[PDB]
């Protein structure tokens, strides 16, 4: 919300530098998207932290196709390694949350998820502002991290485990790009 | 050696020195009239009659 | 209703650096070196001195003294790091003991010369860079709101350190401020290219320019065999 | 307030140099230095237990240098055995934490996060945990200094010394 | 104004009172015109799709360099999109997803995204009766392509 100053944190303040908020109704649409994109991209960043660390389940993801958990790539192509009969299950459960349980039509972003004494907002309202800003700020940093993780695999061809094993962290002197 | 591909015929660095010193000498005289001349003074003719 | 920066793009004066792009209203003209260059609108969202604590984290409206503070010593460091990227390759290097190891100070690639010199060399450089930043913070704790950006109390005016006299006239002093700022912005671009070429070539810049400003060994004329 | 915390039961307000009555203007920075030196030493003491218990991560901290995490010594020489480009990455991030995230020019030490996130509602339950941070912080200052001089005097790290049973300083070969 | 009831020359049967029974959002006429126009526009670029693939305009080059799949390898029948890698088909309907929400948002039931008719980069604005006339031709050729696909995909 604008009046509490939820997204405006202390390094930059009200960081709308290109002038996109020209009234109050288009802020609530944009914050509903920013908070939703931040919640998706945070679980996307914890995915790449877990996948590129090699932490896999034991057994077969698809035993009728013989596809182990170990032979899914930890990079940007690992989701499509998965058989489409299997990730139709992912789209159908996540689509059921998006329409019924956590309806993404709710622009407020509240879905009542309260983990009680870890947020007693009625007796410490400063913890409300701390946890509301940190949901956006960790979502904004993970939105740029997953755009980092995606394009670093595209321009190098290696995933994050492979380009860190090679020490390939500089776009200069390598055989890739015109630099 | 005359058929060799030298820049301005400079095969010894004596010749490079007198090219610089000759060109900088008339430059230094020319800067006595056109040094200390303002860069932002423009005109809207085909020809300028600024100063001496 | 509207953003505080959407109203700075509503006034949106004519620019000079980007004369097709209509610089925002927060570049008032009253700052040194403002040429109307803010296409991303950072001056519309001004920063405060966050390092002084939480009460200094907010930035006051229309005050770019901390953006200019970060601009000035990004450029002051960058200026002295052009020479640091160049002068070991030009004026030779320093010798080493058996303690530091011989050829420790001799790596003409400037980036792996960081990883070749001893750690006590870097630690004492970092602590000297630390000491003048302690001197900076102590100036910004005294001056506060009357703190001029880039002031380490070195030079001409009030009770500053002036071992050279340096007693400029009061508007040849603002030309020196503009000469400093234009060299700050230029050497920031220059030290980026030095850092990027040292990675891309693997050698120093005198060692890449000097190899390109020389004729190749297969192209070199045998030369001057006429008696 | 802050001038009565740090003063617990067995000593009261303990200032043998008398700088509370002499220089009260310098106290709240000197409290901030005491709290920061405490919090640094508490992570430093806990670190020496974890290092000397041979809890290492895996692999190489610097594969160019061919230097594993277990190749780091567990004593004084451990943070200086880390390569110069690696040590510069720690200090650059710790300067980002100590100037931007937890700015140490803020002298009340209060950075938005509470005690496990919560603000201590009760004002003397707050003062009890404010004293427990200071007292554990003051005890860890002597703990990390007592671990640093006792390594460089006995010549062995804390695992080395404890392996050897070099606990009694009166029947070994030392001074006195 | 492309949402009028006067384009497609009239008329057909049901008017579908089952639509307003318990799913009353789908009973709106403006969406059914927006669906018929959108099903028409997709169908029209699908017949040219089965004209270009079936004439073996295969492509110059590889489709996937690391799977080793050239463009001549994918079939020409209706199993074309289900024979490319799913890492590639994901990029296709990701880009349609930016089209479906950001660029040409399908919540805009008018279908007019400010493009004109025949001219890219600058819209050819049609003005009068010919504007009126080209709208029903879009629907009428959209309808012939909708029935042409189910005649070209059963056999
Ligand atoms: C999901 C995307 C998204 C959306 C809808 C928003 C929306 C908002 N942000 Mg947030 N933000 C985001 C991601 C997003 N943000 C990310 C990833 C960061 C980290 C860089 C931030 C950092 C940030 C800060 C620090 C602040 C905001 C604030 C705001 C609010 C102010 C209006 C504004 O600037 O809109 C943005 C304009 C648009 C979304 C429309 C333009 C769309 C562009 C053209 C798409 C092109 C993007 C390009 C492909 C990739 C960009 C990354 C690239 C530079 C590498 C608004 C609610 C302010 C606030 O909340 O104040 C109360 C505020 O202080 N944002
Ligand atoms: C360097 C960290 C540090 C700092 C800045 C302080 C500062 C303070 N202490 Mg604390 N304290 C510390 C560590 C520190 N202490 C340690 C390590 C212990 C023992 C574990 C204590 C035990 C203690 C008690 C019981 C009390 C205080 C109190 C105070 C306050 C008294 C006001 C004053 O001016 O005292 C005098 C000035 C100082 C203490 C600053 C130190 C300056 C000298 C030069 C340091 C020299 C020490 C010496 C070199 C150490 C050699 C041994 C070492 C190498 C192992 C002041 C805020 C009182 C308080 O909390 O007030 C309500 C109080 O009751 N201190
Ligand atoms: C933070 C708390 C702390 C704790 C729990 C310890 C614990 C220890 N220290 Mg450490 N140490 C500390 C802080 C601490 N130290 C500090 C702040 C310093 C100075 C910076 C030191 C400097 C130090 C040295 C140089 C040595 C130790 C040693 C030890 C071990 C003690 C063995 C012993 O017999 O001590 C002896 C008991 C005392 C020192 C306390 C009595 C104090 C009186 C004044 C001594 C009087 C002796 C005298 C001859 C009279 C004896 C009479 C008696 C026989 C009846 C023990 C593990 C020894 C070791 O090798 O293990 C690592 C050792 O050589 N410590
Ligand atoms: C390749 C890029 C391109 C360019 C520059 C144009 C440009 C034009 N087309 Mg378009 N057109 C294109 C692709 C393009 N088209 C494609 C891919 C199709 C589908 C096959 C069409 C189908 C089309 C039709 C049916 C008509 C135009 C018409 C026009 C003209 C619009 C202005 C006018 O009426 O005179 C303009 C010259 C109009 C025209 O040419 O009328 C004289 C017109 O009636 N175009
Ligand atoms: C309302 C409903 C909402 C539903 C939302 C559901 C969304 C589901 C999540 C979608 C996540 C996003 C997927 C992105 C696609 C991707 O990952 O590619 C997967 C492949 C992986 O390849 C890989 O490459 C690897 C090669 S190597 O091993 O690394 O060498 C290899 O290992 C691997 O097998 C191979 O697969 O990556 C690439 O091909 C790089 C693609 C580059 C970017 C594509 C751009 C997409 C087009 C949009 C452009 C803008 C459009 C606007 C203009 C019209
Ligand atoms: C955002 C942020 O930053 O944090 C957030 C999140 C978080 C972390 C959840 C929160 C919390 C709670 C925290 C941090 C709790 C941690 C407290 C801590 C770390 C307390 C150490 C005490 C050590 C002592 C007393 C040493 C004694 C002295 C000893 C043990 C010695 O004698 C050393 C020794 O070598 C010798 C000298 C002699 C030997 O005989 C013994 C040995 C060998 C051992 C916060 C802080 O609320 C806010
Ligand atoms: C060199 C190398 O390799 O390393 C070596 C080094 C070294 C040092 C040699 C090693 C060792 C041996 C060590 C250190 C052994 C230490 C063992 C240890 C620490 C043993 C604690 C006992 C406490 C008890 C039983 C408490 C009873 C408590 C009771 C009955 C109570 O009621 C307590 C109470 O609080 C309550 C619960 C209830 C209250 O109402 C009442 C009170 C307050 C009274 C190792 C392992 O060999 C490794
Ligand atoms: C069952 C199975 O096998 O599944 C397989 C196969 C399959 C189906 C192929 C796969 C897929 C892909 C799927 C399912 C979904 C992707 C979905 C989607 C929807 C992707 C777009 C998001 C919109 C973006 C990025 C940009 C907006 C960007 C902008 C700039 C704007 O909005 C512009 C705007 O705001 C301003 C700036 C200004 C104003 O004038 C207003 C507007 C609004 C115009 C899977 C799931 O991977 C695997
Ligand atoms: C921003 C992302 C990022 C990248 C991409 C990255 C990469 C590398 N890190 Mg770094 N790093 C951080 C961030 C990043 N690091 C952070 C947040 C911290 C906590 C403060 C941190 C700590 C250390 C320490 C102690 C060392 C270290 C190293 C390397 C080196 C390993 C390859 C090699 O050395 O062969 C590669 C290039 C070692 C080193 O520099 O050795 C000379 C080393 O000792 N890192
Ligand atoms: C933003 C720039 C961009 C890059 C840099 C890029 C890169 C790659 N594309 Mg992608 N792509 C688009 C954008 C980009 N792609 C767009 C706008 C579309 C139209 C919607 C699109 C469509 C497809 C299809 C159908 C396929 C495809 C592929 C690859 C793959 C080569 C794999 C290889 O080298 O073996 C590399 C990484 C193939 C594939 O992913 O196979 C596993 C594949 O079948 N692309
Ligand atoms: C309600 C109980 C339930 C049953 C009884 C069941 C059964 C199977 N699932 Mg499972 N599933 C969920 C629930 C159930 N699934 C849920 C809540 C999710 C998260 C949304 C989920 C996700 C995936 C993914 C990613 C894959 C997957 C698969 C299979 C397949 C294994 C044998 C096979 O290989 O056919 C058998 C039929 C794999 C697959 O379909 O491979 C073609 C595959 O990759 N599933
Ligand atoms: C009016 C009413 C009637 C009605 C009706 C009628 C006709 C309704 C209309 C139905 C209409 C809606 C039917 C169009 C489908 C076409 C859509 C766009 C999908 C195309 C599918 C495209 C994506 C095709 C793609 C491919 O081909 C391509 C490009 C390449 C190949 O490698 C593979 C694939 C498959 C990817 C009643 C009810 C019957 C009774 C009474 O008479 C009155």
């Amino acid at each position: 919300e604008l009046e509490d100053g939820i997204g405006a944190v202390a390094p930059l303040g009200y960081f709308d530098p290109l002038g996109y908020i020209k009234d109050e109704e288009t802020f609530i649409r944009y914050r509903a998207v920013e908070r939703k994109h931040g919640r998706v991209a945070m679980m996307a960043m914890l995915g790449t932290f877990v996948h590129n660390n090699g932490w896999t389940f034991d057994g077969y993801l698809s035993p009728s196709q013989g596809l182990k958990f170990s032979d899914i790539d930890s990079g940007i192509g690992g989701l499509f390694q998965v058989p489409p009969a299997g990730l139709a299950q992912i789209i159908l459960l996540c689509g059921f949350v998006e329409l019924a349980w956590w309806p993404a039509s709710n622009l407020s972003g509240d879905y009542g998820v309260r983990l009680g004494t870890l947020n007693d907002w009625e007796e410490q309202p400063a913890k409300y502002y701390r946890q509301k800003n940190a949901e956006l700020n960790n979502g904004r940093a993970a939105m740029m991290g997953i755009l980092g993780t995606f394009t670093h695999e595209v321009i190098t061809g290696q995933n994050f485990a492979e380009q860190a094993a090679a020490g390939h962290f500089s776009p200069f002197g390598d055989g890739q790009g015109f630099f | 050696t005359e058929g060799t591909n030298e820049w301005f015929g400079v095969d010894d660095l004596r010749l490079l020195a007198v090219l610089f010193l000759g060109h900088w000498a008339i430059l230094s005289l020319w800067l006595g009239s056109y040094g200390d001349s303002n860069e932002d003074e423009d005109f809207f003719g085909e020809i300028d009659y600024s100063a001496r | 209703g509207a953003s505080p920066s959407a109203d700075a793009w509503a006034n949106s004066i004519e620019s000079k650096a980007l004369p097709f792009a209509r610089a925002p209203a927060t570049l008032d003209g009253t700052m040194l070196g403002d040429f109307g260059f803010d296409p991303l609108g950072f001056s519309t969202v001004p920063v405060g001195p966050w390092f002084t604590g939480i009460e200094g984290r907010n930035g006051q409206i229309g005050n770019l003294n901390w953006y200019r503070e970060a601009e000035l010593i990004h450029g002051r460091i960058a200026q002295v790091a052009v020479v640091g990227f160049i002068a070991p390759g030009l004026f030779g290097t320093l010798p080493g003991n058996e303690w530091t190891g011989v050829d420790a100070y001799s790596n003409l690639n400037p980036l792996e010369a960081f990883s070749q010199v001893p750690g006590l060399a870097i630690l004492q450089i970092f602590l000297f860079m630390s000491y003048l930043e302690v001197r900076r913070i102590n100036i910004i704790k005294e001056e506060g709101e009357n703190y001029m950006p880039g002031d380490l109390r070195i030079g001409q005016g009030e009770g500053r350190w002036n071992p050279f006299g340096l007693d400029y006239s009061p508007e040849a002093y603002e030309e020196k401020r503009l000469q400093e700022l234009k060299h700050c912005r230029l050497a920031m671009i220059g030290v980026f290219g030095l850092w990027a070429q040292a990675q891309a070539s693997g050698v120093g810049v005198t060692e890449q320019i000097g190899a390109a400003l020389t004729t190749p060994d297969y192209y070199a004329k045998a030369g001057y065999f006429l008696p | 307030s802050e001038i009565e915390l740090g003063a617990t039961e067995p000593l009261g307000v303990f200032d043998p140099l008398g700088w509370l009555e002499t220089e009260p203007e310098a106290f709240e920075r000197r409290r901030a230095v005491e709290r920061k030196h405490g919090r640094v030493a508490m992570a430093a003491v806990v670190g020496t237990i974890v290092h000397n218990n041979h809890i290492v991560f895996d692999g190489y901290i610097s594969p160019s240098n061919n230097l594993k995490f277990s190749d780091i010594p567990t004593g004084i020489d451990g943070i200086f055995s880390v390569p110069t480009a690696g040590l510069a990455q720690i200090i650059a991030f710790l300067g980002f934490v100590e100037l931007a995230w937890l700015p140490a020019s803020q002298y009340d030490g209060d950075y938005g996060v509470g005690y496990f996130g919560n603000d201590i509602l009760d004002p003397e339950e707050k003062a009890r945990k404010l004293n427990a941070e200071l007292n554990n912080g003051r005890a860890a200052m002597m703990g990390i200094m007592g671990n640093m001089v006792a390594e460089k005097i006995t010549g062995q790290t804390m695992y080395e010394q404890y392996a050897a049973g070099h606990f009694n300083p009166f029947n070994d070969g030392e001074g006195f | 104004e492309p949402l009028g009831l006067y384009d497609p020359l009239g008329w057909l049967d049901p008017e579908k009172d089952p639509a307003s029974k318990f799913a009353t959002f789908h009973a709106n006429f403006e969406r059914r015109r927006a669906v018929e126009r959108k099903h028409g526009r997709i169908a029209m670029v699908a017949v040219v799709g089965m004209l270009f693939h079936n004439a073996d305009i295969e492509f110059p080059g590889y489709l996937s360099g690391e799977l080793g799949i050239r463009f001549s390898d994918v079939p020409n029948g209706m199993n074309g999109l289900f024979s490319i890698p799913l890492a590639g088909l994901t990029q296709i309907v990701f880009a349609i997803g930016v089209m479906e929400l950001a660029i040409w948002p399908a919540s805009n039931y008018s279908g007019d995204y400010g493009t004109g008719y025949g001219r890219p980069f600058v819209p050819n604005v049609l003005e009068g009766d010919e504007l009126k006339y080209k709208l029903d031709m879009e629907i009428n050729q959209g309808r012939a392509a909708m029935m042409g696909i189910m005649g070209a995909l059963v056999g």
